[PDB]
């Protein structure tokens, strides 16, 4: 069978492909780290310290 | 509803503006306020009363 092959193995031409593929993941990076979460919009409202004030009489 | 019947009518209009409605928030910072209000009244009528009685 044609995928049965020694020259398959260590193919250089998917070695180009597996390179460029991570080189363009390394390159948008910070664009998959670009997604918005929404705990510290709970942090800000629902934090409350004590508002109460100290009255010794 | 009709007779032997249910349905869902929808309208076919452009919404040119958004529509609004009246969801009031709650925040605390009014009630902070008036709880500031307060007790710095009661300070006031303190520091009144304090100055009648060490003048009068």
């Amino acid at each position: 069978l044609i995928p049965v092959s020694l020259v398959d193995l260590i193919n250089i031409n998917i070695i180009f492909y597996i390179l460029l593929l991570y080189t363009l993941l390394l390159f948008f990076i910070p664009l998959f780290l670009a997604s918005i979460n929404y705990t510290y919009h709970y942090i800000y409202k629902y934090y409350n310290y004590n508002y109460n004030f100290i009255n010794n009489n | 509803l009709m007779n032997g019947l249910k349905m869902r009518m929808f309208s076919l209009a452009r919404q040119q503006a958004p529509k609004i409605v009246h969801k009031p928030v709650l925040s605390p910072i009014p009630e902070h306020l008036r709880l500031v209000k307060n007790v710095a009244q009661v300070q006031i009528d303190m520091l009144k009363l304090l100055n009648a009685q060490a003048a009068k």
